[PDB]
């Protein structure tokens, strides 16, 4: 019944190359958030890192200016009956 | 083969409450889920009050003696379960609900052992 | 909910028997610290640990074989009551230092042993 | 296997009107020792009283001199089975 899922992700600052996201935690014990983005157009790799659960924002660096992107985040996280395991995706597109 | 009965009867109904209790409670309150608190706590009072009440009666068939510590407060409670949750919370960088998890299950456990023997020496 | 049943009372069944045997032939060889109700603790949690590590990285395997392990076994063979009264017991015989020392080691150990399941299988991984 | 019930009780001091006695202790967790003592003779009323576990003596004062005295003495111990229960006695005669 409870949801493991971010909600209210958004771009709270933005450069040419980078972006800055924020997200509302999850009511769960998250281990680490995992962030993905790539290219809107899907000729593009998409990369990925992690993030701490402590914290609920991050920064995307070496982004090209004038460029499309799909950010995403999901988290693994500890509960009774799956132990760790990984949530769904929330998602937003965002063009710098 | 007696005896075993005692402890698979016991032991079965104990773990059945246990997995109930946790999986409809633990999720509310994440930082120390409520399921598996209640439980140790639950199993302490009822291991306590059989310190004092088995003391009184000595001449108690073994296999009810068994089928209680054992089978049902063994089944009952858990240490395995609070120590993932510990383990999680220090992965998760959350130190101060870790540490509180650690006092309030063992203080408390001991505090629930302790009003289950002197209730019942009380009484009697 | 009855297949889940199945998992919870086989695999606990299989935990408390391992634990009654295990107390039962140990516990009196060193009374201060039960070595039988040390060993199940110390145990169920190395084996809580290898299960994180483990289910983790195979996220779609069957919820029987994961509530079997860890709600069943881990849940049968581990005991917060027994661990009370024998901490209960010295307290009330003026037997401090082996109270405190009970305490620590259980806590202490069986934080331990779930840490090296977890990196043993996320090191092999 | 393990006994709960003292061994080696025996007088190591004694007035007309008192005794110091002392016993081994049994290789399990025992609470607290219960001394009990009265006139061999058994137109007397036994007494009894604890003794902290930590303990392995006790003195009995307020005796007759020249008088026949039975003691026993029994543990309230745990062990994992019985959790809290009394031992058998172990006991000796003596005459102050
Ligand atoms: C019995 C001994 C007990 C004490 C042992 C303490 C060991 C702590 C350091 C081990 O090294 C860590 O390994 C993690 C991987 O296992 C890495 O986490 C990374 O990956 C994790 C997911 O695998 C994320 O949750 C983290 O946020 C991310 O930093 C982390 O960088 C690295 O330092
Ligand atoms: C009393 C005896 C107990 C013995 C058992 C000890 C517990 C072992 C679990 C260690 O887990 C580590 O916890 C760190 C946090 O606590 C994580 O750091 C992660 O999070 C940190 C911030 O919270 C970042 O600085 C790190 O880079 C990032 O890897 C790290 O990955 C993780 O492996
Ligand atoms: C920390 C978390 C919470 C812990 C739970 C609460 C503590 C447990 C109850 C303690 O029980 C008492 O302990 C005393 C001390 O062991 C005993 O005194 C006995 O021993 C004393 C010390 O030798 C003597 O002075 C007394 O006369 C003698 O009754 C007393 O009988 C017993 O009822
Ligand atoms: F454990
Ligand atoms: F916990
Ligand atoms: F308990
Ligand atoms: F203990
Ligand atoms: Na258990």
């Amino acid at each position: 019944s409870v949801s493991s899922v971010p909600t209210k992700l958004e771009v709270v600052a933005a450069t040419p190359t980078s972006l800055l996201i924020s997200w509302d935690a999850p009511a769960v014990t998250v281990v680490h958030y995992v962030i993905t983005y790539g290219e809107t157009g899907g000729n593009s790799p998409v990369q990925e890192f992690t993030v701490p659960g402590s914290k609920s924002t991050a920064t995307i660096s070496g982004l090209k200016p004038g460029v499309d992107y799909t950010i995403t985040v999901y988290t693994m996280y500890y509960s009774y009956s799956d132990l760790y395991s990984y949530s769904s995706p929330i998602s937003i597109n965002y063009r710098t | 083969i007696k005896s075993l009965f005692a402890v698979i009867i016991g032991g079965s109904v104990g773990c059945t409450l246990r997995w109930l209790l946790s999986t409809k409670f633990n999720s509310l309150f994440p930082n120390l889920p409520p399921g598996t608190l209640v439980v140790n706590l639950l199993a302490g009072l009822i291991i306590g009050t059989a310190l004092a009440y088995f003391l009184r009666q000595p001449h108690l068939d073994p296999f009810w003696k068994l089928m209680i510590t054992t089978g049902l407060c063994g089944g009952l409670s858990t240490y395995s379960t609070f120590s993932v949750e510990v383990f999680a919370l220090l992965q998760a960088g959350n130190y101060i609900w870790a540490l509180t998890s650690v006092l309030v299950h063992v203080i408390g456990s001991l505090i629930m052992t302790a009003l289950g023997f002197f209730i019942i020496t009380i009484l009697f």
